[PDB]
């Protein structure tokens, strides 16, 4: 009976190497970071690094003594329906789209559409990023391509007093710009009562300032699910 | 556009020749068989400690120490008799899916979104599981593995093919091709010499372990199948699939041979596995409840209904004593049967 | 055993009208959500129109929200897409993609290239 | 092309491969089921003694 | 020989409102019980709080019987000094152990709601056990004073006292003072605090809707004000009878002259009981959905 003996004290001993990695593993939060070949999701990567056939690509950062792990999926096929659900428990999903394509605006909006509205991201919130913001300056203000051309209500859109566009900033680029984010929020405020959020952001590949974002939109989160947790909500 | 044609009118031919294969249906010839009746389980144990959602778990040979795989890069074998934790392995990546554990019982088998079969020694000389290998070369993440022996080793991919590895040299011995869709879940025959596939593009395929070539192809299922199980006499096998629909495959028949589905049950199929005599087939499903059906009169026999999750895996004892039930709670669940 | 097979098109000059038809085998048609995508001479495959299972939510682009309409009939187990007022741009091979599981309203891979449970497509030419 | 090639060469495979009609296949199952149902204890619950999860 | 005391309502008012918070409570107590039990189970800390006020709660009830006979025969114990010494003390003293737990469970919420991300430490489920624990220990230590003296008195008049002496002691005087300023503002103001910042948090939110904060702000308010509500009239009264003894012990007819509100003050202390396991649980969806699922359950 001294091997059972043994057997157990192994057992005690891999449960407290477990509990030290629960204490660990919820003390950091795991976030699934998508977008297209347009989204500069890897210049995102190569800027928040600051703080092969691999398929999944990790990268571990911390804000305010807080570690967030994301993971970029690397080398898969275009097919996403499947993989995608070992991410229904991710802290957040940080969408990044390109804004200064019209022709694919739709494409990424399908997409949002598809992750809204899948089963297992129901509970999900998704950090929209609007990336590349000055491209799609420039290319409003250059004139060459219209928006109303792939978006026909555009011509109908106008300026909510909601806006706060920054210091010398265009009415064109700003009308521009709300008028995709509340594309964005139509979708998210279709479906989903209370569950999931969307925090769409005015964001560039190039800015320090992405990481302390994401780290608010985690703490509002947290926030939320800690209020239905405590039966405050 | 002559090819095309020739593919279709040969289809054709192939969908008379099957037709010319069925006099009678599956429920017709047993319907004079006694029914099961009601199976009722038992939780005879609960298996704590995971963090995060199991995806998969597999039993062994001793049918007494099974391997479970979590998402939050836990493989943990636990010793089903006593509850006790035998082993816990820190994967390198956190979000597996697929889990082995080897016939002879000293090496398990591991992937997921990383496109790398990783195989861990559980013999090792120091009593310290380390990583004996590093299958690489997929280009889509494994979903499923399962091994023929110590050295020879069957994967799944994302990218549409199979692989069987030779563990020894890290390579490839032979490719699988002929999927449209993802890989989901394949199974070995008993023999180990044929095992099957099923890969989200409502169809299954048989293949050669030694010839490396496709022998049959079965698309009765009208979404992408999740789960695959070779039949104890390893002559017919079943899937599930998204669209709540078990179904049963004959090789010889080359055709569909019964369906199980319920106007009730409008979620996917996650798993599948036969009992040791076959006659009653375990799915898990998305609506938290694993059903149990008659493999012959295909009415549902019993249910489970212990999990507060998706059913994510489904194990049957090699012996047939208990059967192991693994969710997204991250909690496996051992039952069986009272008398 | 899923089969979704497109038929009309053809050369047709702008302003004109069309009807294609999208004929399904193999499966439920009552409770699967439909799609019709496009794919033109060089571009990738571009999403045009989603009509759900029942047909109380239709959903289309911009190049199209005026200009086509979906219908879907359960009873003969078909899809419908009738274009009016084509242009030059729309020359392109339409294919007709069914959402890859029963009962949901996510359709996730059916622009994805070599979707299991799209049609060959049928070509339009304007 | 040779997409097609392949997959008409395959199916080729297939077509030519021998048959069994499906009331045989059916027997074989049934043969089986109840030559192992009296030694499947999930479907003939054992008495707890000798059930190692009792 | 005493103060002449007498009430017209003691016999009626007290005994009435006590057996309504048994039959009410009772069944709410252990409903809320087994709801924290459950949120133990999904490893919630909060329901280990949960389940513990709830149980504090549960043993005022289970002494209230006897003191509804003590008033129901006009103020006369008769069952010996023991029996007070057990009955009386719980009956006195586990309310401040409900409001401690109270407290617990503003400052876990507060800790949670505004500092999500810092407090991972001290936001688990055996932490909160042996706070629990330790709660227990201070309260049942700090409210040992009158098991070290008599407590069963006998008077002049009819009534033969138990566990208050109207000619108070100088020990019960310093006792009264300290319970309410430690035992019942303090954990009060501590709340309220903890109240004020789960609010601030929440207002601050993005992700919820102007309904839903101020659902939380009725809710957070309504715990509040109904915790004075239930503690502020007994508490000072206590306050008001220690200032007059503390310089003024001779005035007996401030005595007779409060003697009635006191103790119907005493009786609606009662109401805390009740209140507990309808605020802090049968309010709440889920805690719903888990009482109805349980009651089903039990009932088939
Ligand atoms: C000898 C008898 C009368 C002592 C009664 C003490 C009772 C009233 C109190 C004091 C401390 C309390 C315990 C303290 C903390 C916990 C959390 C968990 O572990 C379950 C209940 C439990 C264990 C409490 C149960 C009730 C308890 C034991
Ligand atoms: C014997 C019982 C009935 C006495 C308890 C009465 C309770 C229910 C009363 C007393 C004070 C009242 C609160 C007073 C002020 C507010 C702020 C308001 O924005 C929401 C309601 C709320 C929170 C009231 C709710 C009901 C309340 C708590
Ligand atoms: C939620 C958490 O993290 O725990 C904090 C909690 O322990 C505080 O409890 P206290 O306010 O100190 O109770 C003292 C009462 N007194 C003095 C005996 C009357
Ligand atoms: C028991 C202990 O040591 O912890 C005490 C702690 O809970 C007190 O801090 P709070 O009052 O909760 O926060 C301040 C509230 N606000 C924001 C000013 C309204």
């Amino acid at each position: 009976s001294a091997e059972d003996k043994a057997a157990v004290e192994r057992s005690k001993m891999i449960e407290k190497q477990l509990q030290k990695d629960k204490q660990v593993y919820r003390a950091t939060h795991r976030l699934l970071l998508l977008g297209a070949d347009n989204s500069g999701k890897s210049t995102i990567v190569k800027q928040m690094r600051i703080y092969k056939t691999s398929g999944i690509f990790e990268t571990k950062f911390q804000v305010d003594k807080v570690n967030f792990h994301m993971f970029d999926v690397g080398a898969q096929r275009d097919e996403r329906r499947k993989w995608i659900q070992c991410f229904n428990d991710v802290t957040a999903i940080i969408f990044v789209v390109d804004s200064s394509d019209y022709n694919r605006l739709q494409e990424a909006l399908n997409d949002f559409k598809s992750i809204w509205n899948n089963r297992w991201l129901r509970t999900i919130s998704v950090i929209l990023f609007l990336n590349k913001q000055d491209l799609l300056a420039e290319k409003v203000l250059a004139g060459k391509s219209k928006i109303e051309d792939y978006f026909p209500e555009f011509a109908r859109y106008t300026t909510p007093e909601d806006a706060t566009p920054e210091p010398g900033e265009d009415p064109r680029v700003t009308r521009a710009k709300y008028f995709i984010r509340d594309e964005f929020l139509r979708i998210s405020t279709a479906s989903g009562d209370g569950r999931h959020y969307c925090y769409p952001h005015f964001t560039c590949s190039v800015d320090t300032e992405n990481a302390r974002r994401i780290f608010n939109d985690c703490r509002d989160i947290i926030q939320r699910m800690h209020l239905r947790q405590y039966e405050l909500l | 556009d002559q090819l095309r044609q020739e593919a279709e009118q040969l289809k054709n031919q192939i969908r008379d020749a099957r037709k010319a294969c069925a006099d009678a249906t599956l429920s017709q010839i047993t319907n004079n068989i006694d029914p099961v009746g009601r199976i009722q389980m038992r939780t005879r144990r609960t298996l704590r400690g995971h963090l995060a959602k199991i995806y998969a778990m597999h039993w062994g040979t001793d049918s007494r120490l099974l391997v479970s795989a979590s998402q939050d890069g836990k493989l943990i074998i636990w010793d089903s008799y006593t509850t006790n934790k035998v082993h816990a392995i820190p994967l390198r990546s956190s979000w597996v899916m697929t889990c082995a554990y080897a016939p002879s019982g000293n090496y398990v088998a591991c992937g997921g979104l990383d496109n790398i079969c990783s195989i861990y020694n559980l013999k090792t000389r120091e009593g310290n599981v380390r990583v004996s290998r590093e299958l690489a070369g997929h280009t889509g993440y494994l979903s499923c593995c399962r091994f023929l022996d110590d050295n020879q080793i069957v994967t799944s991919s994302g990218d549409t093919t199979c692989a069987l590895w030779d563990i020894e040299t890290g390579q490839q011995t032979t490719t699988f091709t002929g999927h449209t869709g993802d890989v989901m879940s394949l199974s070995l025959a008993p023999d180990t010499r044929l095992f099957v596939s099923g890969a989200c593009d409502a169809s299954a395929k048989l293949w050669d372990v030694r010839e490396g070539m496709c022998r049959q192809t079965f698309t009765g299922h009208e979404s992408d199948i999740n789960a695959i199980c070779f039949f104890p006499n390893g002559n017919a096998f079943a899937t599930g699939s998204d669209d709540a629909t078990c179904r049963l495959f004959d090789l010889r028949a080359d055709q569909e041979l019964m369906t199980y589905s319920h106007d009730n049950i409008i979620c996917g199929i996650t798993s599948v596995s036969f009992s040791k005599s076959g006659r009653l087939l375990l799915a898990g499903y998305d609506d938290f409840n694993c059903n149990v059906w008659d493999a012959l009169k295909a009415d549902r026999a019993g249910v489970l209904a212990g999990h507060d999750n998706r059913v994510s895996c489904l194990g049957v004892t090699d012996d047939g004593m208990a059967v192991a039930t693994g969710s997204w709670d991250s909690f496996l669940k051992i039952w069986n049967g009272s008398s | 055993q899923v089969q979704l097979q497109e038929s009309g098109g053809g050369l047709v000059q702008p302003g004109g009208s069309l009807r294609l038809s999208c004929a399904a085998s193999g499966f439920t048609f009552s409770n699967y959500k439909m799609n019709w995508v496009r794919q033109a001479p060089g571009k990738g495959l571009e999403w045009v129109s989603d009509i759900s299972q029942s047909g109380a939510s239709i959903s289309y682009t911009g190049s199209v929200k005026g200009r086509f309409t979906i219908s879907r009939d359960n009873a003969k187990n078909t899809l419908y897409l009738q274009m009016n007022s084509l242009k030059p741009e729309d020359t392109a091979v339409y294919y007709c993609a069914r959402c890859p599981a029963p009962f949901t309203r996510d359709c996730f891979d059916v622009t994805s290239t070599t979707y299991a449970y799209r049609g060959q497509g049928t070509q339009v030419t304007v | 092309i040779a997409q097609a090639r392949k997959l008409v060469e395959q199916l080729k495979m297939e077509a030519n491969i021998d048959r069994i009609k499906v009331s045989k296949a059916a027997a074989d199952l049934m043969a089986y089921c109840e030559a192992h149902a009296k030694e499947d204890p999930l479907l003939t619950p054992v008495p707890a003694s000798e059930n190692p999860f009792r | 020989e005493g103060c002449h005391v007498d009430s017209r309502v003691d016999h009626l008012f007290p005994p009435s409102l006590y057996i309504f918070v048994i039959g009410v409570g009772l069944p709410t107590n252990c409903l809320a019980l087994w709801a924290a039990y459950r949120q133990v189970q999904q490893r919630n800390e909060l329901g280990v709080y949960l389940m513990n006020l709830s149980i504090a709660d549960l043993l005022y009830i289970c002494t209230l019987p006897l003191w509804v006979d003590y008033f129901l025969h006009h103020d006369n114990w008769i069952h010996g000094p023991g029996s007070c010494k057990l009955f009386g003390f719980i009956f006195y003293t586990n309310i401040y152990i409900s409001i401690a737990f109270l407290c617990c469970i503003s400052v876990d919420r507060y800790l949670a709601v505004a500092h999500p991300l810092r407090f991972a430490r001290l936001r688990r489920v055996k932490t909160a056990v042996a706070v629990s624990s330790v709660v227990w220990a201070t309260e049942l230590g700090a409210n040992s004073a009158p098991l070290f003296h008599d407590e069963l008195f006998r008077d002049r008049y009819n009534h033969t006292f138990c566990f208050e002496k109207f000619p108070m002691e100088g020990w019960v005087a310093w006792m009264n003072l300290y319970r309410v300023f430690v035992g019942f503002l303090f954990p009060w103001a501590l709340m309220l605090l903890s109240y004020r910042g789960i609010l601030r948090a929440v207002r601050g939110s993005v992700s919820t809707e102007r309904q839903e904060k101020a659902k939380i702000k009725r809710l957070a308010l309504s715990l509040i004000a109904i915790v004075l509500v239930c503690f502020a009239p007994y508490h000072v009264l206590l306050l008001s009878r220690s200032a007059i003894y503390l310089g003024r012990p001779w005035d007996c007819g401030f005595e007779e002259r409060v003697f009635s509100a006191y103790h119907s003050s005493l009786a609606f202390t009662s109401l805390n009981c009740v209140a507990d396991p309808i605020l802090y649980c049968l309010v709440n969806e889920g805690a719903r959905s888990d009482v109805a699922k349980a009651l089903h359950n039990l009932l088939r």
